[PDB]
């Protein structure tokens, strides 16, 4: 999936 | 509690070492143990808690998406569904663990805006991760919305528009709107208003605070670029 | 055995899914369950086993080195040592698990060169990872040497010099010599002879086999560049 | 530490 920006570590 | 016999300070020290070693499951277990000592968390300790579980749940979310995509193709033996369910259940367990710490008793003892908004934002985030795999789907979404909304209300009253907690909350609530609530127009409006009101407050900030705020503002811009 | 109730074929299928999801702890547990069904492993299944545990132990080795480096600086509270010990013990547990599968009973049922050399190489590798943290240190090193040497002897008699198993074995035994046995001249000699004898056999190979062999030959060259 | 090349996934 296209994942949008969320706060903190982009661990996914 | 496996960590009941370890000193609070030792748990925090080992959480920091685990972070350095990229051992995020250990990091999260150490911070869970620290929370369960019953004392309120400092700013640094809250961020250790969030970073640890964000990394743990992030690996689970990424794995779940791979498996869900394979499962969907295979529906265009039970093993794919079974293993997607296995990972999904582990993911839901981690979210339930974090929500349990917030409910017992981080949120109810958090009176300062910076701590209460931080924890309510986390509560929205982990309900959002539950929502991503839900198929009570509506009640989970409304639990996320409710937590985010309470955090927003406090942040607007008690924090300046450049506050990084407030900015990260608005970012995440925007994505909730876009992706979970099927409200893309709300998501875009929130992201734009958040960005512009922070922009107009940057003049009040030190160089270090400026860097912290503009970092998150860039994430709002990144999303707006994909959304409009 | 947690996996005792799952079909062998289902375990293999789920190991492949876990790999796709980068869930290497799951992948290793599935392949352990497959091994414990008691049947010999195919070439593909052997490689699934190796990849899974290599990724698991790799994360542990990397974490151990971070912690050991911090511990050494701090000796230029007990927490750093305690947590380095925790990770070290988990690492030794994974190595003991792999060695246990090889001893019960993968090696003794492996009669073909490609399987027997593969398992003896793994036995050397996991004794080598135990050696990296050992401070029985000598007996562990000699167990690694013995396994590697038996694998080398078989590979030289039964496999061509371009065989990728033979090449990966020689690569790893070279690093054992350099880093573990404190025999850098042996390491360099083995790497050079292995590379040159493979080079002279490449003319016999298909395009696909050529690519497999030259990939590992490049690793020998990379090491030789740092060593000479 | 400087880690030399060994076979398979460079997972460390
Ligand atoms: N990933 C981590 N370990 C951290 C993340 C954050 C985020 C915000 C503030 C702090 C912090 C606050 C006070 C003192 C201190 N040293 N850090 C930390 S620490
Ligand atoms: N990382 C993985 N899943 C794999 C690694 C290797 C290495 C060598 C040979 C095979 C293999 C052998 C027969 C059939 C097949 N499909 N693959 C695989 S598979
Ligand atoms: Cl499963
Ligand atoms: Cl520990
Ligand atoms: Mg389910
Ligand atoms: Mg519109
Ligand atoms: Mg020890
Ligand atoms: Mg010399």
């Amino acid at each position: 999936k296209l994942m949008f920006k969320t706060e903190g570590p982009d661990s996914d | 509690g496996a960590m009941g016999s370890m000193e609070r300070a030792s748990l925090i020290q080992k959480a920091k070492l685990a972070e350095q070693a990229e051992r995020y499951e250990d990091m999260a277990a150490f911070m869970k143990g620290a929370v369960e000592k019953g004392e309120e968390l400092s700013c640094e300790e809250r961020n250790l808690l969030s970073v640890a579980y964000k990394n743990v749940v992030g690996g689970q979310r990424a794995a779940w998406r791979v498996l869900s995509s394979i499962e969907q193709k295979s529906n265009e033996g039970p093993e794919v569904r079974e293993y997607r369910e296995k990972v999904e259940t582990e993911l839901q367990g981690v979210c339930d663990t974090v929500l349990g710490l917030l409910d017992s008793h981080l949120i109810k003892e958090a009176g300062d805006a910076e701590s209460r908004v931080f924890y309510l934002k986390m509560k929205g985030d982990y309900y959002r991760y539950l929502a991503e795999v839900a198929t009570d789907k509506k009640r989970i979404i409304d639990s996320a919305r409710s937590a985010y909304q309470e955090a927003m209300d406090i942040s607007k009253k008690e924090m300046p528009p450049t506050n990084p907690i407030r900015l990260g909350l608005a970012l995440n609530f925007s994505v909730f709107h876009y992706e979970i609530a099927n409200s893309p127009e709300e998501a875009i409006s929130l992201a734009k208003t958040t960005f512009d009101e922070a922009m107009a407050d940057l003049h009040t900030l030190s160089e270090d605070s400026y860097k912290d705020s503009t970092l998150i503002m860039q994430l709002l811009r990144d999303n707006l670029t994909l959304w409009t």
